[PDB]
């Protein structure tokens, strides 16, 4: 399994990825990923139990969530793997990512509605069902709510942080995980959600297929961090209330721990790391 | 200490907030909101974008909705 930069996919690979995503939507499986993510972001809190966000397990949780989604794609077309979006490089609305043969573009200004590409509401193939905003069409406002995506120099400054995470292991933490997540510092992952807008800015953000490509690149940045800091590792390592320690299992699966997910190469490699 | 309650019409929509740890409503429909450790707030329709107060989060939700009804969580 090789996860490839979206910018590098062949026309055949884009066609096959889109058709697999549309089939998971048609079959009803896709919307349960959206529901699971919203359930965790509504329950993950800074002073209580926190697993999928604002906590050290943000990274292994999303790694396993993406693995579940990739396996579901492979059950439809075994050649498909999740691509990643390097938003530091492909940083404008002209990026091929946003072309009509791939994810389609930004939404129109009046109501945010995406008007082209395979996920446009007009196709009939991308109903927004799991939602809080009652509107049922995919929406985006690229660069509307924040003007720029992170740059490579900004990503580099976060990659250079030696500690994986630090007490109090939440949105106030210093350390790599919270700087990558974005609640402190120059802000990488959260800012990308805000920059896409529409459903990507909400707890039902997997409603936009770009969710997976964003989180596949976040996941790659974890892998790069590890290679920069072979001497540093996941923390905490035991006995921490409300936080998933290294060898503790994680909801909702219950049968996997951060320890099982640190080495991505048991599951996939990157085109280049 | 929780923030004070509020009630106003913002861009044509009634927004209300009250301590509960805090609840917000948009035209009577409850909106999930959450407080961050640094005292900022987010809502479920702006859950990656901290703002300073629960009223700011309710206003961000009205801005997000562009007139649409909120559905309950
Ligand atoms: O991660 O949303
Ligand atoms: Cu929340
Ligand atoms: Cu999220």
């Amino acid at each position: 399994t090789v996860r490839k930069n979206q910018a590098t996919l062949t026309a055949d690979e884009k066609r096959r990825f889109v058709a697999a995503v549309l089939e998971l939507k048609r079959s009803g499986r896709y919307d349960e990923f959206v529901r699971t993510h919203n359930e965790f972001i509504m329950s993950d809190t800074d002073s209580g139990e926190r697993t999928g966000h604002r906590s050290p397990s943000f990274l292994p949780w999303h790694r396993r969530f993406l693995l579940d989604f990739e396996q579901a794609l492979q059950s439809v077309d075994s050649s498909v793997t999740l691509p990643y979006w390097d938003w530091s490089a492909d940083r404008t609305v002209r990026a091929s990512l946003w072309a009509p043969d791939f994810l389609g573009g930004t939404g129109r200004s009046t109501d945010g509605r995406v008007m082209d590409g395979p996920f446009a509401a007009s196709t009939g193939n991308w109903p927004i069902n799991v939602r809080v905003d009652s509107r049922t069409y995919l929406r985006r406002s690229l660069g509307g709510s924040v003007a720029e995506l992170p740059t490579r120099a900004e990503v580099e400054s976060v990659l250079a942080i030696s500690a994986y995470d630090l007490p109090p292991y939440n949105s106030a933490s210093e350390g790599f995980r919270n700087h990558l997540e974005g609640w402190r510092g120059v802000n990488l992952h959260n800012r990308v959600h805000v920059w896409v807008g529409g459903q990507m800015a909400t707890g039902v953000s997997p409603n936009d297929p770009v969710f997976w490509l964003h989180h596949a690149y976040v996941d790659k940045l974890w892998a790069e961090w590890q290679r920069r800091h072979p001497d540093s590792a996941y923390v905490p390592t035991g006995g921490t209330p409300d936080v998933v320690d290294l060898n503790e299992t994680m909801k909702p699966w219950n049968t996997v721990r951060p320890a099982d997910l640190l080495d991505h190469t048991a599951y996939y490699t990157f085109d280049a790391l | 200490a929780a923030p004070e309650s509020f009630d106003e019409v913002y861009k044509g929509r009634r927004i209300q907030g009250r301590p509960a740890g805090y609840e917000v409503f948009v035209d009577g429909v409850q909106l999930h909101v959450m407080r961050n450790a640094d005292g900022s707030w987010i809502s479920v329709v702006s859950h990656y974008d901290p703002v300073p107060t629960p009223r700011a989060a309710a206003r961000a939700a009205v801005d997000e909705l562009q007139g649409a009804p909120l559905l309950p969580f």
